[PDB]
């Protein structure tokens, strides 16, 4: 799974099946990672109109 | 791939399947890749 964001400490209790999250554009929000279990929340980087 | 879901519910009713709502969680993804069509549940036998 590809993409970019901040990786961010969540408080989003996550059921042990669940991994990922899932936005409306269906774009990855929150992540388990692999190793160590923990669950990431991503946000995308901050963007807007020079 | 065969996916069993389970819950289990702390129950009070005697005879009919309650009433109610609960939503079963994914227990076992299972990697088989084979044919089923036919199923049949295992009891257990009470001897005295
Ligand atoms: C699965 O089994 C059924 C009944 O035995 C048969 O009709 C069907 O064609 C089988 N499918 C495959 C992919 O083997």
């Amino acid at each position: 799974l590809t993409g970019t964001g901040v990786l961010t400490e969540s408080n989003k209790k996550f059921l042990p099946f669940q991994q990922f999250g899932r936005d409306i554009a269906d774009t990855t929000d929150a992540v388990r990672d692999p190793q160590t279990l923990e669950i990431l929340d991503i946000t995308p980087c901050s963007f807007g109109g020079v | 791939y065969f996916k069993i879901y389970s819950k289990h519910t702390p129950i009070n009713l005697v005879r009919d399947l309650p009433q109610g709502f609960s939503a079963l969680e994914p227990l076992v993804d299972l990697p088989i890749g084979i044919n089923i069509t036919r199923f049949q549940t295992l009891l257990a036998l009470h001897r005295s």
